[PDB]
RNA sequence: AGGACCGAACCGACUAAUGUUGAAAAAUUAGCGGAUGACUUGUGGCUGGGGGUGAAAGGCCAAUCAAACCGGGAGAUAGCU
RNA sequence: GCUCGCCGGAAGACCAAGGGUUCCUGUCCAACGUUAAUCGGGGCAGGGUGAGUCGACCCCUAAGGCGAGGCCGAAAGGCG
RNA sequence: ACACAGGUGGUCAGGUAGAGAAUACCAAGGCGCUUGAGAGAACUCGGGUGAAGGAACUAGGCAAAAUGGUGCCGUAACUUC
RNA sequence: AAUUCCUUGUCGGGUAAGUUCCGACCUGCACGAAUGGCGUAAUGAUGGCCAGGCUGUCUCCACCCGAGACUCAGUGAAAU
RNA sequence: GCUCAACGGAUAAAAGGUACUCCGGGGAUAACAGGCUGAUACCGCCCAAGAGUUCAUAUCGACGGCGGUGUUUGGCACCUCGAUGUCGGCUCAUCACAUCCUGGGGCUGAAGUAGGUCCCAAGGGUAUGGCUGUUCGCCAUUUAAAGUGGUACGCGAGCUGGGUUUAGAACGUCGUGAGACAGUUCGGUCCCUAUCUGCCGUGGGCGCUGGAGAACUGAGGGGGGCUGCUCCUAGUACGAGAGGACCGGAGUGGACGCAUCACUGGUGUUCGGGUUGUCAUGCCAAUGGCACUGCCCGGUAGCUAAAUGCGGAAGAGAUAAGUGCUGAAAGCAUCUAAGCACGAAACUUGCCCCGAGAUGAGUUCUCCCUGACCCUUUAAGGGUCCUGAAGGAACGUUGAAGACGACGACGUUGAUAGGCCGGGUGUGUAAGCGCAGCGAUGCGUUGAGCUAACCGGUACUAAUGAACCGUGAGGCUUAACCU
């Protein structure tokens, strides 16, 4: 229900040990507008797979 | 578990699901390019994907199912009319999906659905 | 086994209820009259006691 | 399947309407039992003069089921009455004469040969 | 005609699940009883603490009642922790 | 803006009581808002309530409250 | 004590169905209730359906299930009629 | 017996089986006549007992419909 | 001048109730639970008066005697009173053996059948209801049997709250009374979001001394083990008959567990039909929204049991009790002492599952890497420029895989989904058009129309070029070979 003990700093990292985020490993290039982007996304400007998917 | 079955529940109930497609179906044939979130998208891949082959062969009855999910006549109007002769020897596949980034307010991973034929 | 007078722990969480019977007639014969079980076991002795007596009596 | 507590009515001339199990017999914790078996069971409802009385306490063979009986095409048996065909507590043999509606192949027996040569339809 | 009848509002709170760091310092959801009278509800008015009031249960008297609250005696007194 | 959904002897309109700028515009997003907020009953700055007939006041009076004198009571006061 | 599922008096009474100010669906009118978006495990909270059995369950048919309107026929004990 | 210890008194009923209940039995441990007695139609969110109907109460649980739980964002307590 | 007699004498002078209660404190002191103790209790043993016709010792055992158990009632007041929640039930249990069923024996006052008692044996099995808060018990009817105990007389941060044990109320009873009753009867709030330990699952990290992909071996651990009945043997053995077997064999059950959806069903709010009231689609005709999915009627896939397949072994070893064989000590005798055989659901295996973080990190099988230099505290050294393999992760499509993770399938060469065609499937003969009928409605097209999850196909869409990660022949020591 309620701990009977003050929990260890130490542990408070042990815990968080896990709790790490993880960030992207490499972006997509565009090959037209030449971008990079998410992967099977679309560029920023409305591009995906070289061509313009998209007049914004 | 749901072994071998098919829909999303969408946290909205069966009315609710019946009456969101209402509307979201009734516009991406107005605007022919919509931005949903991805499982708006995914399970509407069950759902729109379905919903285009509603957009198949012009009689006279067949302009009620597109009656019945939708409150609408005009967009029947635009279907036949317009759409069937557009799409008239594609065999599926009507449609596209662009993930296009994640929603401002609660990060929600929207997606454009659109047509195959949009041009 | 137990009585079921009030007081609970006192009454409920002890044996302070006997029951003796005869093997070869079968005649039963309890007793629950004070607290201790040697003050009912031993009453309940002088009853079927009390009992045995009658048998011969009530039969001739 | 019949457990207990279950409302049966009869089938022979014993002069019972209304019988009721209260024991599944012929197994150990034998927690049901369909046709071709053995229950004992009370009467709760009898002619005004004949062989039984209400409240009587005996044994019966369970004759036709609601539940149903498979047979090894697939073909299960089910019926709309729950009847049975009571009998001996200790020669444990019909005692009623004059079978009623139609009966299973799954009674017979060499113990119950009796009662499907009484009955005025076997399947 | 009725401290009549079924039953809305209204009024009560009998059962059950909830809820029990709550939506809520007693409520909701389902039902329930009364619902032309010993009815219900406004606006005021009056009764003050060994007193009030009470179809009475030690009930109620500003979320507190077998002696209201606030201030003072008063740093009551404590062979007790 | 387009549908959709709910309430509808109300989740609509209207007052008293009570609140006391919340009202209307402009501006601002730190805090406040159980998230963002470009928004707001938030901040800031401006506006905005017009009466012989409506209400109060006012003329009556009830429960009641006070009380000249008056009566009673150590005093304070009680009753009228 | 909160932008609190509470409490708060008066006035107002559209359509169809309906005895009705019940209920339903609605009009006028007003809102979609201040985290969302996913996933579709146990598990509770609510719900719906259920073979055969029908109280055996249990302290207890608790709750659920069921009954339900308008005419008409018919209606026992007993009665303080 | 809302009163009876013994006491599950005895008998009858009721049930397959009834420490309950309903009839008697009177041996009233320790009823009793306005701190009333006995009876009583109607009445009761009153106590107990039995039946029909009814059904996931149960045997013996299965399956879906939602609200959380779990995943990701934004915020972000608690008793100890 | 005082039974100041509670007699070193609180006052000349003083009774109660409190379940409406309250403070101050106490484990200095009660009630449960633990503790010690074992009187009592329970369970054995010793003696043998005798009973049992005779015959103590088949069965029993007077009078007595000796132990064991902690298990009854108790004793004690050591833990706990700045809290250790108790009766019964329910849900889950697990242990003991002093064994209830099953197993193995010995003796019998054991013909058989059936028992009796004793010993071995704890693998597995070991009722439902009526009554009552129940426990217990009685009863009914089962069963192979309805074991007994340890567990805070197991289990309330799991449930229940009937009983006891608050305040309301009443009787009987007691007290003048307020009130009280191991007297009853009616009514009466069961809180807690889990830090740790423990447990059930499921991951991450690093390790196993080049890296990667696999297959395993199996240390170790777990699961599992029940039984009736029928028939044969056989009316055989036995017995005078009645009755009725051993052993061996077959069949079918019960109960349990695993697997499963072909069947038989349920469910199937996303398939379809019927239908009520209303609202809207200009209006009819059609639909649709809402009304618990409005109310029904049904039904695909899936999930499911009540639906159907298995499962308990046989076998081996070593044995328990027990039976022996040779055989001295002990010219005999003698299962033991040397030797030696048999012997049970217990044991170990045989059965399945887990399993090399088995740090003792094992095994075999396959793939990848054969670039350059500086530094000084010269080495399992540090750094720099080329190189980036096997493969891996990441990303997308996804799953009869899943809380997440993980797992599995697939990413254009491609059938991974979705869509599409084909098919089946299921509601049950659409709409519109005719036709008849005053009409409601019927008939003609008509298993038509529609069709969720499904079966066969189809690249129609969506599954991206890359990049990332991981590199560049792999310590020392002897040893053995080869040169
Ligand atoms: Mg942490
Ligand atoms: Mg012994």
């Amino acid at each position: 229900a309620v701990q009977q003990n003050k929990p260890t700093r130490s542990k408070r990292g042990m815990r968080r040990s896990h709790d790490a985020l993880t960030a992207v490993t490499s972006l997509s290039v565009d090959k037209t507008s030449g971008e990079k982007h998410l992967r099977h996304h679309i560029t920023a400007d409305g591009y995906y797979r070289g061509r313009k998917v998209i007049a914004k | 578990m749901r072994h071998r079955k098919s829909g999303r529940q969408l946290n909205r109930n069966s009315s609710h699901r019946q009456a969101m497609f209402r509307n979201m179906a009734g516009s991406l044939v107005r605007h022919e390019i919509i931005k949903t979130t991805l499982p708006k998208a995914k399970e509407l891949r069950r759902v729109v994907e379905p919903l285009i082959t509603l957009a198949k062969t012009d009689s006279v009855a067949n302009r009620r199912l597109a009656f019945a999910r939708t409150r609408d006549n005009e967009i029947v109007a635009k279907l036949f009319n317009e759409l069937g002769p557009r799409f008239a020897s594609r065999a599926g596949g009507y449609t596209r999906i662009l993930k296009c980034g994640f929603r401002a307010g609660d990060n929600a991973p929207m997606a454009y659905i659109e047509l195959v034929d949009r041009s | 086994y137990r009585t079921s007078g009030a007081g609970g722990q006192h009454v409920n969480r002890t044996e302070s209820a006997v029951r003796i019977t005869h093997i070869p007639t079968g005649i039963v014969t309890q007793c629950q009259n004070d607290r201790s079980q040697h003050k009912n076991k031993d009453q309940a002795m002088k009853q079927m006691k009390a009992k045995l007596y009658e048998l011969e009596m009530q039969k001739k | 399947m019949i457990q207990e507590q279950t409302m049966l009515n009869v089938a022979d001339n014993s002069g019972a309407r209304r019988v009721m199990c209260i024991k599944v017999l012929g197994g150990s914790h034998r927690r049901y039992a369909g046709v071709g078996d053995i229950i004992k069971i009370t009467i709760k409802e009898a002619i005004p003069r004949g062989k039984v009385k209400k409240g009587d306490v005996l044994k019966a063979v369970v004759v036709r089921t609601k539940k149903g009986v498979r047979r090894p095409d697939g073909s299960v048996i089910r019926f709309d009455g729950n009847a049975c065909v009571l009998l001996n507590n200790n020669s444990e043999q019909p005692i009623g004469t004059r079978i009623f509606g139609p009966v299973t192949r799954e009674l017979r027996s060499e113990k119950f040969m009796k009662i499907i040569s009484l009955a005025p339809e076997v399947l």
